[PDB]
């Protein structure tokens, strides 16, 4: 079994107010079946739009997804993971500073 | 030069419950998608039947709708003979080099471990796989009426495929999507130091150049993270670099990339 890595970035240049896309990216997990949300202030956001599953040279899956989001000062962000090679699931913020 | 990837994965969590799906790849842009729950193998380009007629597209998706079903049974099969849950991938295709050349692969892995490939004209399992494999693997290289079709799929269909693929896909092969960057930072671990990041999204091809630079000078502390996909088929990649706090005056970032036309963007912090 081998453990999700996320990675968290936005599309453009976020901009408060300006509409954006924010993906969330998984890598280097298995097995296959996983769960991933994005959250909004810690609320799942409905929409989310997932890439098809695929594996890298190493035969580890990832899969992309991504959502419609507009930035502002003060709302959180972030992309959550439950995979059966973790007790609890993962949470990776977005923080458009790193 | 061009590799072409068609991924197979297949979970079998029970002898009730199987699912096969697979996704197809030329260099990194997606050109097929099978779900398990459709019949037929799903174009996700204009171009992703390349320069085959349609009844050459109908003969080659029936043999692997055969497969598809023939492979779930023979597993299910096996399994009864030898347990649960069971992941096996299968990555095959081709890699196309300069002047006609290519060389084609057909690998599978078990529990996400390389075990068998097909080599020249027989199914071979590799060094340190599990013995318990040599005999279904003798039993699958018996069957010669397999044996000839995937030769036939390796040596002649991918590379010919591929040519098809690449002249009916050239405008989006060959396209050019501009980066776009911008600056942030955060602070570091240590005190008084701060991590600043360049950030570059939306380019297309993959090959970028990214430095962080004090005027002519490359500084060698720059970070270069991995290669991270948009969804809309461009990339996105940052760099970070560390810096002392009251050193950040007089740095940039800048930018190479095959789109801008030798014009680099620079960006100051
Ligand atoms: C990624 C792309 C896929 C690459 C793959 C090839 C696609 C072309 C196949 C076309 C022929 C085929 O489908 N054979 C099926 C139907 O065969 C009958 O009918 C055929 C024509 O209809 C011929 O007349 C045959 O002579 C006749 O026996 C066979 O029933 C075949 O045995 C099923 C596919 C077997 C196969 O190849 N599996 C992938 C390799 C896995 C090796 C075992 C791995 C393993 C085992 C246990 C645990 C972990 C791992
Ligand atoms: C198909 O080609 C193979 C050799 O090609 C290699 O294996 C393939 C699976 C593919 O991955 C290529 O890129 C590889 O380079 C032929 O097998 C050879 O046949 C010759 C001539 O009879 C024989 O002397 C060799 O022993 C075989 N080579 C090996 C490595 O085993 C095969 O016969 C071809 N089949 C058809 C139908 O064209
Ligand atoms: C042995 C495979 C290499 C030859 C492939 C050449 C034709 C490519 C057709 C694209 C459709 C992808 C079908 C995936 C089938 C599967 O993996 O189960
Ligand atoms: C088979 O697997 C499926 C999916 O995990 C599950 O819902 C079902 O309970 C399993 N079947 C049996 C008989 O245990
Ligand atoms: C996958 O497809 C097969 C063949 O159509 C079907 O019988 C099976 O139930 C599907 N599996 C799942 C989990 O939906």
């Amino acid at each position: 079994q081998k453990t999700p890595q996320i990675q968290v970035y936005s599309r453009h240049p976020p901009e408060n107010g300006k509409p954006n896309i924010l993906n969330c990216y998984v890598t280097q997990f298995h097995p296959p079946h996983i769960e991933i949300q994005m959250l909004k202030n810690g609320k799942k956001i409905p929409k989310v739009e997932m890439s098809d599953m695929s594996f890298s040279k190493d035969w580890s899956f990832y899969i992309l997804a991504h959502t419609e989001f507009t930035p502002t000062e003060t709302d959180t962000y972030a992309c959550r993971v439950k995979h059966a090679s973790m007790a609890e699931p993962k949470t990776v913020y977005w923080d458009r500073d790193m | 030069n061009y590799t072409f990837r068609c991924l197979q994965m297949s979970s079998f969590a029970n002898r009730s419950w199987s699912r096969t799906d697979s996704v197809v790849w030329l260099g990194d842009l997606q050109t097929h998608r099978w779900s398990n729950d459709s019949a037929t193998i799903s174009f996700t380009k204009p171009w992703s039947q390349g320069k085959l007629s349609n009844q050459q597209w109908e003969k080659l998706q029936h043999m692997f709708q055969v497969y598809r079903v023939s492979f779930t049974r023979d597993i299910q099969e096996l399994v009864k003979m030898m347990d649960y849950p069971i992941e096996i991938q299968l990555s095959a295709g081709c890699e196309m080099y300069p002047g006609n050349a290519s060389e084609s692969f057909l690998h599978v892995a078990f529990q996400g471990k390389y075990v068998v490939r097909f080599w020249g004209t027989s199914w071979q399992t590799v060094p340190g796989a599990p013995s318990w494999l040599d005999l279904p693997i003798k039993v699958l290289n018996a069957d010669q009426g397999t044996s000839a079709t995937v030769q036939m799929l390796l040596n002649d269909t991918c590379p010919l495929f591929v040519r098809g693929l690449l002249e009916a896909g050239k405008s989006d092969l060959e396209k050019q999507e501009k980066p776009v960057a911008w600056l942030s930072s955060v602070p570091s671990s240590a005190h008084g130091h701060r991590q600043l990041v360049c950030h570059v999204s939306g380019f297309y091809p993959k090959p970028v150049w990214v430095m962080w630079m004090r005027g002519d000078q490359e500084q060698q502390g720059t970070h270069r993270g991995d290669f991270l996909p948009n969804a809309d088929e461009t990339w996105y990649l940052q760099a970070t670099l560390d810096v002392e706090a009251g050193e950040e005056a007089g740095l940039a970032c800048r930018v190479k990339h095959s789109s801008l036309g030798g014009q680099d963007i620079i960006l100051y912090w």
